[PDB]
């Protein structure tokens, strides 16, 4: 019930601003201090500060004070965080959290939104079936997948069956090409016996270049 | 800004036995209060973490009767009595006495599970691909320990280099194992020079290596 809805993945440009969102449901949003958290490889986990959603003050870590600006509208549940004059070094992924017994614990979290700060544009993905075929059988099992190629930035999500099949699902962690893209891979092993009556579809997003495709992997008569 | 320094970095440990992973503080963390705020929490890969331990003894509610909090002063300890394929992740300590709030670095937990060789698998560039110039071929190894797999591409038995790229997984909560996907990736004239498309892997869990190969055109 209590959920934390954050904005998708964005890419910008160095010195431009992003406005971060987590939308709040499930319990009274004025009852609990709102929290940004920051997750960037080697500064590692850092707390940013919390907003007072009834008078909509932030105590902020002096670290992010400035550079981050908390806000709150409680007309839509919704806390914001805005990053302004954006460097390289902010990249990294934000969460939004709260803590529902005082101020002990931080209990719900959002899923994270991943802030890329780059000169290069955007690129979308290409996406590639990986058919199940007498190469890609072992004993009784098919392996199948999906290949999401020369996308930029990250991240990229992948669903089977719009999140139905999740059981054997490998999505492997992206690669970065000489070209300065990624690519990354979904796979899945499913009994072989019934690839004639079983319908895989994966479902790739990539926020940053609001890409959302769907593609069926047809078994290969092969 | 009090700092958070765990011990040890990194952990693998057989299922069923002990883990344990220390926390200390730079400075006293007792809030204004007389409470100390120090948590514990599990992150899994592309996950937010997850709370297991808070006011450095009380269990969260849900969390396994397994996991226990204890410490005073500078020094707090996370104590797993006999770890499971679900504990993998990294633990993190946290302590909210003094603001800001400070996270320590992280401690990677491995599950040291039995020895499991890879299933292999091949897929040729698709059609949709070729249409396009480039051809892309996929080698799957599949669900093996340690995470120690090696491939290597050959094209007509020449050994490749420089025209592949792979990835491996996060050690999987269910199984403990890992997958690796390896990619080779030419041009569609270089790929059409070629007629026999191998990877081989080689494993601890493997006597002799594993070659999974296909002719092109032949489907
Ligand atoms: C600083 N602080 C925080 C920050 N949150 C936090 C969460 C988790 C953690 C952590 N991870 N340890 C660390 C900090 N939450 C607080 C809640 C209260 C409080 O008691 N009330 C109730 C007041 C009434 O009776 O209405 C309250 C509720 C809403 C707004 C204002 N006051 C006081 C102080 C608080």
């Amino acid at each position: 019930q209590v959920q934390l809805v954050q904005s998708g993945a964005e890419v910008k440009k160095p010195g431009a601003s992003v406005k971060v969102s987590c939308k709040a449901s499930g319990y009274t949003f004025t009852d609990y201090y709102m929290h940004w958290v920051r997750q960037a490889p080697g500064q590692g986990l850092e707390w940013m500060g919390e907003t007072n959603p009834r008078n909509g003050g932030t105590t902020y870590n002096e670290k992010f004070k400035g550079k981050a600006t908390m806000t709150r509208d409680t007309s839509t549940s919704t806390a914001y965080m805005e990053l302004s004059s954006l460097r390289s070094e902010d990249t990294a992924v934000y969460y939004c959290t709260i803590g529902t017994s005082g101020y002990d614990y931080f209990d719900y979290w959002g899923q994270g939104t991943l802030v890329t700060v780059s000169s290069a544009s955007t690129k979308g993905p290409s996406v590639f079936p990986l058919a199940p075929s007498s190469k890609s059988t072992s004993g009784g099992t098919a392996a199948l997948g999906c290949l999401v190629k020369d996308y930029f930035p990250e991240p990229v999500t992948v669903s089977w069956n719009s999140g139905a099949l999740t059981s054997g699902v490998h999505t492997f962690p992206a690669v970065l090409q000489s070209s300065g893209l990624y690519s990354l891979s979904s796979v899945v092993t499913v009994p072989s016996s019934s690839l004639g009556t079983q319908t895989y579809i994966c479902n790739v997003n990539h926020k940053p270049s609001n890409t959302k495709v769907d593609k069926k992997v047809e078994p290969k008569s092969c | 800004d009090i700092v958070m320094t765990q011990t040890p970095l990194s952990l693998s440990v057989t299922p069923g036995q002990p883990a344990s992973i220390s926390c200390r503080s730079s400075q006293s963390i007792v809030h204004s209060d007389g409470n100390i705020y120090l948590e514990w929490y599990l992150q899994k890969p592309g996950q937010s973490p997850k709370l297991l331990i808070y006011k450095v003894s009380y269990r969260f509610s849900g969390v396994p009767d397994r996991f226990s909090g204890s410490g005073s002063g500078t020094d707090f300890t996370l104590k797993i009595s006999r770890v499971e394929a679900e504990d993998v992740g990294v633990y993190y300590c946290f302590q909210a006495s003094h603001v800001p709030y400070t996270f320590g670095q992280g401690t990677k937990l491995e599950i040291k599970r039995t020895v499991a060789a890879p299933s292999v698998f091949i897929f040729p560039p698709s059609d949709e691909q070729l249409k396009s110039g480039t051809a892309s071929v996929v080698c799957l190894l599949n669900n093996f320990y340690p995470r120690e797999a090696k491939v290597q591409w050959k094209v007509d038995n020449a050994l490749q280099s420089g025209n592949s790229q792979e990835s491996v997984t996060e050690q999987d909560s269910k199984d403990s194992t890992y997958s690796l996907s390896s990619t080779l990736t030419l041009s569609k004239a270089d790929y059409e020079k070629h007629k026999v498309y191998a990877c081989e892997v080689t494993h601890q869990g493997l006597s002799s290596p594993v070659t999974k190969s296909f002719n092109r055109g032949e489907c």
